[PDB]
This record gives C-alpha cells, structure tokens and sequence, in this order.
C-alpha cells in the first residue's frame, strides 16, 4: 500500500481563539547513543606473514604499508578512550546521595546505584547490560575506564543533578531541596512554580509512573538497544570478514602459505607469496579504511552525547527536541555497553480548553497588555493567565502595562482593569 | 594437517567419523589423536605486544614493560587484566591517572623513586549535605577566563600524481 | 511411481567437527522436495542411471 | 622505545615497540599406530619359487 | 602542551607527507626502487613489467595517502564547523548552553587567532563562597501562600 504519514488533523484556527492547557503530564523518554567502539588491534606482519620468514622478507619490500595500519588503529583505539573520557568524565568530584532519600516524593531507587550488586550499577543499567550481547594477530585492547568506573561517573553525575541541580556544573555543588530544584525547572519553561508546589504529589506520582514505564520498556523491548547492537554487530562482522579473507587464494594455487612453501621452489613460491601478500594487504587496507570511517561516525556520536550530557544533565536545555519531546526539565544519565543512555524528563501539556482571547483590553482609553501570559475569556468575564497553564486571575494594574491607546491595536476589546 | 599451538585436554564429544574441529573463523579448534581416541584442543601459542611505560627522559631512564594480553608465565611482577606488567610496583593507594595502561590501571613515577601501578581514583569523594530545608546560595563570586583551542584548517597539500609516479 | 523426497538426502560434506554454528557449503546434494522414482518388491530390479551421484533409501521388515 | 620514536628523548607515556611471540620448542608428528602391513614376507620368504 | 590540538594536526600532516615520499624508496617487488636503473638495465619486455610493479605500488601509496587526507579533512571540517558555531554563539552573542563556552555561567568570549586554528578566551561567572541557609517553598501571612 501507499503509506499514510499520520492522521490528518486540522487546527481550529481563528483570529480570537486560543487553546491553553489546563492539565499536564510528566513524561520520561529514553535516548541511547553510542560512545565508543571495540579497540581492536591487528598485527599486520603476523596477519599477512604468520610464522613465515620468506613472506616477511618479501613483505619488507612494501616499506611502511604495514606499520601505518598499526598507527591508524592505535589512533582509533586512543580516540575511543578520549570519547569515553569526554562523555563521562565531566564532573570534577564523585558525588553521592544522602542515606535518606527525602526528595519530595520523587523515587530514584531505580536509577541510583544498588549497593547489593557486585558492581554498583543501577537497576536500569543492569537491564541495559543484559540486553546488549582472533589468533591471527588480531587483538582487542581493554578500555581504560571499566564498566564499574563508568557506573561510578554516572552515579556522581546523577547525585549531583539530584542534590544540587545545575549548580555543580558551573562550580561547587550547592545543596537545594529537590522540590525547589523542580520549581526552578518549571520557571525555566514558563510555568510558575506554584503549579509545581500545588501539584507536587501529582508530579511525583507521574514521574514515578514514567520511570516504571521505562523499566517495563527496557525489560520487554529488545529492539530498544539497536543503536548499540548495530555497532557491535558491525565490528564483529568486520573482524569476521578480515579473518575469513585469509582463506582466499587471490590467484595463488593455495590459500595456505605452508603448502606453497613446501611444494614450490623459490622462483615460483616468491610469486605465489607476492600474490597472497597483495591480497591480504588490500584486505587490511579495506578493513582499516572502514574502521576509520566507522570511528569517525562513533566520534561524532560521542561528541553529540557529550554535548547532551553537558546541556541536558548538567543544565536545562532550551533547545527544542534536543532533550526529548516536550518542554525539557531535567535528564538523568545511565551507562550502557559502549554507549550512554539518557532519561529525559519533559513537561507535556495534557488537557486543553478553547478560550476566546484578545491582544489588549481598553479601560479608560488606555491599551493594557499582559506583563506575562495572555488575556482569556470564558464567555462572560476576561482573565489573564500564564501561556502554558490555565490559571485565571483578575485583571489588575499589577498584571498589565499601559502603552498607547485604543485606536492603534487591532482586535483590542473593552473590559475593566481592577486597581488594587 | 600442520600448525603451531598449545595442545591441551578437552571435553569435546567428537563423533566417530569426525577427525578435526573448526571455529567460526574456520580455523582449526581441536583434533583427535590418531593413536589414542581422545580430543585435544589447539590453542595458538601466546602472542601480543610489548609496551614500554616510562616517565620522560628528562627525569629518569627507568622503564616498566607491559606484555599485552599474556599471562605472567611465558615471559616485581604485577599481573593485570591489560597484560603482564613488569617493573612497576603495585600500590594499594589510588591516584589520578597519569600514564594509562588499561582496564582501570594507570602507572606513574612517584615515591627512592620508582614506577608504580595502581587503580585510578576518578576524583575525591564529596557528599552533598542535602536536606529538605537547606539551600546553599553563593555569597561571593570569581570571574575566570579559560582557553579553548580548536583546529580550523590543515595544510593545503597538492600532489602531482604523474610526476610522483613517473617522474 | 514418484514420492516426495521432503528433507532427505543431507550428508556430512566433510570430516570437520562444528557446533553451535550455521555453515554454508556447496556440494552435490539431493534437492529438497525433488521427485525420486519409487520401485516396489511385492507380488522389479531395473538398471538406473548414475549421472553425477545417486541417493538411495529403502524400508525393511525382513531384510529383503 | 627511542628507536620506535626516532628520537633520543622519550616523552612521558606508554609506547608500543615490539610484538611478543612465543616460539615453538619441538615438532609433533602423529600418524595412527598399526594401519595395515603388506605381505612382503610371503614374497621373499616363499617356500618355493 | 597547551597547543597540542594544533601541533598534533601539523605532525599528522608532516608524517603523512614524509611517509608518502619515503614510499618512493620501496621496491614493491621490483629489482630496484630507482626507475632509471631499471630502464638502463632491462629490455622493454622486462622493464615494462618492473615499471608496472612500481606503478602499482606507488598508485596504492597515493590512494592510501588521499584516503587518509580525506578522512582527516572531514575531521578538520567538523572541528571548523564547531569553531564557527562557537564564534557565532559565544563571541557574537551570549551562550545559555551549559559548558559550551567553558565551565561556569558564560558572560563573553574573545577570539584569538592561531596557526591553522582559532583560540577562544571564555569569560565565565563562577560562584566562589557559599553559606548554608534554611529555606522554604512559600510563606504564610494571613492564610495566603506567598511565592517569590
Ligand atoms: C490532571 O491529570 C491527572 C492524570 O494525568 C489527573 O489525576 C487523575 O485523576 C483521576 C480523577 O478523575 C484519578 O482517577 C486518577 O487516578 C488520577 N491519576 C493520577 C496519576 O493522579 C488529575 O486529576 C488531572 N487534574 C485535573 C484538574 O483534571
Ligand atoms: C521506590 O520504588 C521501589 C520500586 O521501584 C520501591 O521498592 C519496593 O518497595 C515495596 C515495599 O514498599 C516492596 O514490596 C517492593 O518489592 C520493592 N521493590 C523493589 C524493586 O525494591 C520503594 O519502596 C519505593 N520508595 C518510595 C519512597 O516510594
Ligand atoms: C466565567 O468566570 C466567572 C468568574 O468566576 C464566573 O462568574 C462566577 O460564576 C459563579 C458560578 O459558576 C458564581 O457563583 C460567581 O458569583 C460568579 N462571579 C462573578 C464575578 O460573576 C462565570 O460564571 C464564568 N462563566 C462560565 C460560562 O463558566
Ligand atoms: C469600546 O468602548 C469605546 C468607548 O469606551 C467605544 O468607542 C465608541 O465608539 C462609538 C462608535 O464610533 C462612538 O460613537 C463612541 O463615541 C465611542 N465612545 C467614546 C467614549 O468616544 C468602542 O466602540 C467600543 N468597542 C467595542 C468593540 O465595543
Ligand atoms: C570576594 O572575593 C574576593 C576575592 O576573590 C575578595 O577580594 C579580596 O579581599 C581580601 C580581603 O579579605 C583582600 O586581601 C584580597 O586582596 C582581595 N582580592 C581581590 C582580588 O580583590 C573579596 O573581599 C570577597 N568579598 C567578600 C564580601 O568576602
Ligand atoms: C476547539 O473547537 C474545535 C472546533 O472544531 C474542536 O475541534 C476542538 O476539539 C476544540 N478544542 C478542545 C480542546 O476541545
Ligand atoms: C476576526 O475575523 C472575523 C471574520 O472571520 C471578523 O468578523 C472579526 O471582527 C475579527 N476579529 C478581530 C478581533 O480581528
Ligand atoms: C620533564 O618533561 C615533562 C613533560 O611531560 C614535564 O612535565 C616535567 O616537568 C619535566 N621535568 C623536568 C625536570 O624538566
Ligand atoms: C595464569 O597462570 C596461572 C597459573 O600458571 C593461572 O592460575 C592463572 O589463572 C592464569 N591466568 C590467566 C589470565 O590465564
Ligand atoms: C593491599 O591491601 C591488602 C589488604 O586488604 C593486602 O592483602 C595487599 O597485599 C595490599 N597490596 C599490596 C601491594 O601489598
Ligand atoms: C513431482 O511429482 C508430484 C506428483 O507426483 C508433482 O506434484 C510435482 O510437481 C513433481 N515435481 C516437479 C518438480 O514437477
Ligand atoms: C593403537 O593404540 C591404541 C592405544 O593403546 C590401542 O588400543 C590399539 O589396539 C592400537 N592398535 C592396534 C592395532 O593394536
Ligand atoms: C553545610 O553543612 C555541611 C554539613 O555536613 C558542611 O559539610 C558544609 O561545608 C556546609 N556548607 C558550607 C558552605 O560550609
């Protein structure tokens, strides 16, 4: 069939009607980014000429072709640790939460380290590690930062975010009650903090439910980690192809070098060896080029992950859809095999009403404009309310300002302005 | 069938008609001894890399040697998951990483002086005095200037392919 | 007479031990679901072509 | 290390200079014990020719 | 070491050019790396083969060099795009992006030129001294809840 692209939905646009949300929902989304790739290393001499003096002596005629591949692979291996360090090692100190989790009703037990595990990872991290799953001179170097150390960095970043908001990023971690931190997070998106305080229990319950939904998704949707599984699969496929290339003849009478050396005199064995050297060197060059391109892609992903960490976890993002759909409040990092997982907490309007609006109200001939928010009418009375949450207030001189007169503004309506 | 490797005992149940085993890479994994019907694993002989861990020559000519991905057998010897590290003293005290080794282990030249190896710290531990009714608000400030250096361009080289190949 | 060969006619292509692996090999195999001539020995022993190899099967109760 | 970097001064760090490879000590040649002999005895030691 | 990010680029380009030039000394299977020594010693039926071997080796060397230069150029282009983004959103304006323009609350930045690169001096506001205060989300007066 021809694909749709989504449901058709016209907007009830008119010159005097505004829809302002009356309720909201707190959602948590999961963004998974690759950070590093397996630090492979290939011994070009042993790969091409394993335990063969004649092959090595012929290979020496190609100069630096061998060692420059070791150099390129070393550069890749180094930049993988640079990427991990830049993404996770963004906090100068290792922070820890207090023993009493009095965070205003917000339950973080599923993202904070579990002291009972052999490795102090969170429950979600344990779920992530349970979802993501030669001797020819090809070796794998270990990462500099072990999974435990990555978990410790994510723990420090999470404890900092929870106990000090964004203050630990700029300078020292300044303790603040979590509810007040959320009050700032709400003010940062144009929602007055009294909305948070009056609805603190509802917001905490919505957050806890969103976290539970994240747990169910990670525990049930295997495809969630495809971005990391594809990288692991690509590296495994590249190594399997490189090793399998040793079985190819490349025009020689046999792929086995010892069978050529034991059967042909030097005047012919040297030719057969040169053919095998050419084929295996071309195979290594192809492998290294593919690894350099993939490494550049991984580096770009790691740079994006570090940018998100800094402008999403350590601060609050004003960038639309940078940190999930909705108005960004806060994010929590989680580690994953060869990558990072971000839990983005966003404010999403949930319920709306159709209100009549006006750009300004006339009182004594003066044109009154809102200082913050917009003017709304329920059909009989005009009110002023914040743009992102319906909260009608009486229109007063402390809510509006005067500029010009009634003869200039298009669409100005008549009402009264209360003078306290 | 010839090759080089370490022959060890195995628990692989070969069928009576099967003589050789292979791994995913199509290399030989195990063979059945033609005289005594037992299965022997073939593990290629230990190999890897030699890395030298050293402070700069402006300080000392003492070095430590890391044999990558080997056991401290075939080679003041410290076994790590990065390989067999020879010449570095293992210190229980953690410090900031100086010369990285791998798998969480770093080495440095410290105190009479010698090269030491240790598990890196990652920074000082600092709990936050969090409570539901306490806020820390700065009373003073400092203006700092930092330096960020970024590459913008690279040398505009040009190679005459004809003159280079066939001058 | 003809019958359905289903999935019969698969043999070990070599003497190599493999486990927990899917191995792709090209050799002379009996095509799946191909037709094989059905002969009877009741109440018929002709000479058949050999071509490039022959698959043979029999069912017994008295070792005829 | 100095030769690897083509310098008489080595900066602080870790450098890869040479590949370690264990050498074999002896060869192992295996064939089955008794396959099948050939009756050369009854040809040379034949009672009558 | 402050300029390592630029010195490493200069060193990588110098190393690539030195490797490319050094590759001319390799035989690639020929009797001699010097083309004139082949031409002056072998008849065309053999000189053409030795030349084809040298051409294959040197062409492969050039292809490797060019591929490495294209990858490095892509990395430099990404760095230059980042530098231009920082210039626009750091020098010309004021950045609200955390740790985009240095640690702390960004105020202003000043560009400085450097060989094959750009240097940014980021001026940030960093809290220096703090006190422990008791807080409250709101204050009651006559039963009304007052928020800041
Ligand atoms: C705003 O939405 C929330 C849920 O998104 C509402 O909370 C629900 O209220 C109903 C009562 O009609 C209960 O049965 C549900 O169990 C509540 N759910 C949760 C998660 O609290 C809330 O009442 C809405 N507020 C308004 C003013 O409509
Ligand atoms: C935070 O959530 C966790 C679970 O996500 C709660 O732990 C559960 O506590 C109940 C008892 O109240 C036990 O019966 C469950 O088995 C626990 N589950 C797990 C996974 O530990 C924890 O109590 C919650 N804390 C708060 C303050 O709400
Ligand atoms: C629009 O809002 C006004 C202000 O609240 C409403 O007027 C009040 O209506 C209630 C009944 O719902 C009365 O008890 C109050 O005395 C009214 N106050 C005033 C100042 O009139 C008005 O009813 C609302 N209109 C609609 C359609 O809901
Ligand atoms: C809003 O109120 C003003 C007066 O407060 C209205 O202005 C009147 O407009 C008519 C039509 O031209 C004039 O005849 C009157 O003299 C005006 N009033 C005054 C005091 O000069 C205006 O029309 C009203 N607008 C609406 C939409 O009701
Ligand atoms: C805020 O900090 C600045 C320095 O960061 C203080 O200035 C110093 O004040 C002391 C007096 O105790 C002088 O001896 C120093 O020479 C000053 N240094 C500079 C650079 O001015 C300043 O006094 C602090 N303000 C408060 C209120 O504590
Ligand atoms: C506003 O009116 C339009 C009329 O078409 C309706 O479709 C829309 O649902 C209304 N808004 C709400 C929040 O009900
Ligand atoms: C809105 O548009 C209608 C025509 O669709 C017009 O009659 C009405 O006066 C307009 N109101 C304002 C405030 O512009
Ligand atoms: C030696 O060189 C290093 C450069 O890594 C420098 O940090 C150190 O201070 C130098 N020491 C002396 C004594 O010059
Ligand atoms: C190294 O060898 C010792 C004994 O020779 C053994 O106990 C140990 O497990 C080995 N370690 C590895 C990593 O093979
Ligand atoms: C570190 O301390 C443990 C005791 O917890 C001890 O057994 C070990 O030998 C110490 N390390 C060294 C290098 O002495
Ligand atoms: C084999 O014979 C059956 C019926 O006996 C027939 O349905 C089938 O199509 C035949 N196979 C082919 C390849 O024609
Ligand atoms: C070959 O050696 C095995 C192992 O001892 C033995 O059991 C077997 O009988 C030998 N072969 C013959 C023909 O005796
Ligand atoms: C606030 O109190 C805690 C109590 O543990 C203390 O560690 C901290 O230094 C205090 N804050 C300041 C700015 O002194």
């Amino acid at each position: 069939y021809t694909m749709s692209l989504g449901a058709e939905n016209s907007v009830a646009y008119s010159n005097n009607s505004i829809a302002i949300p009356t309720n909201f929902t707190i959602s948590v989304t999961t963004e998974i980014l690759p950070v590093s790739m397996t630090k492979t290393s290939v011994d070009c001499t042993m790969y091409i000429c394993g335990d063969s003096t004649e092959c090595s002596n012929l290979l020496l005629q190609y100069g630096s072709f061998c060692t420059q591949l070791n150099r390129a692979l070393t550069g890749i291996a180094v930049e993988q640790d640079k990427n991990t360090q830049e993404v996770f090692a963004q906090v100068k100190q290792i922070y820890k939460t207090p023993p009493i989790k009095d965070f205003g009703g917000f339950n973080f037990s599923q993202i904070l380290p579990d002291p009972s595990k052999p490795s102090k990872r969170s429950f979600i991290e344990d779920l992530l590690f349970n979802k993501v799953t030669k001797f020819n001179g090809l070796t794998v170097l270990p990462p500099l930062l072990t999974d435990e150390m990555i978990a410790q960095y994510t723990s420090a970043l999470l404890a900092g975010t929870i106990t000090s908001g964004w203050t630990f990023g700029a300078g020292a971690a300044l303790q603040i009650p979590f509810a007040m931190q959320m009050a700032y997070r709400f003010n940062g998106i144009g929602v007055t903090q009294n909305v948070l305080y009056e609805n603190q229990k509802l917001i905490a319950n919505q957050f806890n439910s969103a976290i539970g939904k994240i747990q169910d998704s990670l525990s049930s949707t295997a495809s969630a980690l495809g971005k990391l599984q594809d990288v692991v699969n690509q590296n495994a496929q590249a190594l399997n192809t490189l090793v399998k290339q040793l079985s190819s003849n490349f025009g020689a009478i046999s792929s086995v070098l010892n069978d050529i050396l034991s059967r042909l005199d030097p005047p012919e064995a040297e030719v057969q060896i040169d053919r095998l050297i050419t084929g295996r060197l071309q195979s290594l060059q192809t492998y290294v080029t593919q690894q350099l391109i993939r490494a550049a892609e991984i580096r770009a992903s790691a740079n994006l992950a570090a940018t998100k960490m800094s402008e999403c976890v350590l601060g609050q993002s004003k960038r639309v859809d940078f940190c999930g759909k909705g108005y960004h409040l806060m994010s929590f990092p989680q580690s994953a095999p060869h990558g990072v997982v971000f839990l983005h907490v966003t404010y999403v309007p949930a319920q709306e009403k159709n209100f009549t609006t006006a750009p300004a109200i006339c009182h004594d001939g003066k044109a009154h404009f809102p200082r913050e928010g917009v003017f709304v009418s329920n059909g009989t009375h005009w009110f002023v309310t914040q743009r992102n949450f319906y909260e009608p207030q009486i229109i007063t001189t402390d809510n509006t300002f005067v500029s010009g007169n009634c003869d200039v503004v298009i669409g100005i309506v008549n009402n009264t302005v209360y003078d306290p | 069938l010839t090759g080089t490797g370490v022959l060890t005992e195995s628990n692989k149940k070969f069928l009576p008609f099967q003589q050789f085993g292979r791994d995913i890479a199509d290399t030989t994994d195990a063979v059945r001894d033609p005289q005594t019907l037992e299965i022997l694993d073939i593990t290629p002989c230990s190999f890897g890399g030699v890395s030298v861990i050293t402070p700069g020559t402006n300080t000392s000519n003492q070095v430590a040697v890391l044999y990558q991905d080997v056991n401290c057998t075939e080679v003041n010897v410290f076994q790590t998951r990065a390989g067999c590290l020879i010449g570095a003293e293992h210190v229980n005290n953690s410090y900031e990483c100086d010369i990285p080794i791998g798998a969480g282990i770093c080495a440095s030249y410290q105190t009479s002086q010698s090269i030491i190896a240790y598990t890196m710290s990652l920074g000082a531990e600092n709990s936050v005095a969090y409570s539901n009714n306490s806020i820390a608000i700065p009373t003073n400030f400092t203006i700092s200037v930092t330096t960020e250096i970024l590459p913008v361009s690279m040398t505009k080289t040009s190679v005459d392919c004809t003159m280079y190949i066939c001058g | 007479a003809y019958t359905n060969s289903f999935t019969r006619g698969v043999y070990y292509p070599d003497k190599v031990f493999r486990s927990s692996v899917l191995h792709s090999t090209q050799d002379l195999f009996l095509p799946f679901f191909s037709n094989v001539t059905w002969f009877h020995a009741i109440h018929d022993n002709p000479v058949l072509p050999f071509n490039d190899g022959v698959y043979f099967a029999s069912t017994e109760k008295s070792n005829i | 290390t100095k030769c690897t970097l083509k310098s008489f001064t080595v900066e602080k760090g870790i450098y890869q200079t040479s590949n370690f490879r264990v050498q074999p000590t002896e060869s192992i040649v295996r064939f089955p014990n008794i396959t099948n002999l050939c009756p050369f005895g009854e040809v040379f030691n034949a009672t009558r020719f």
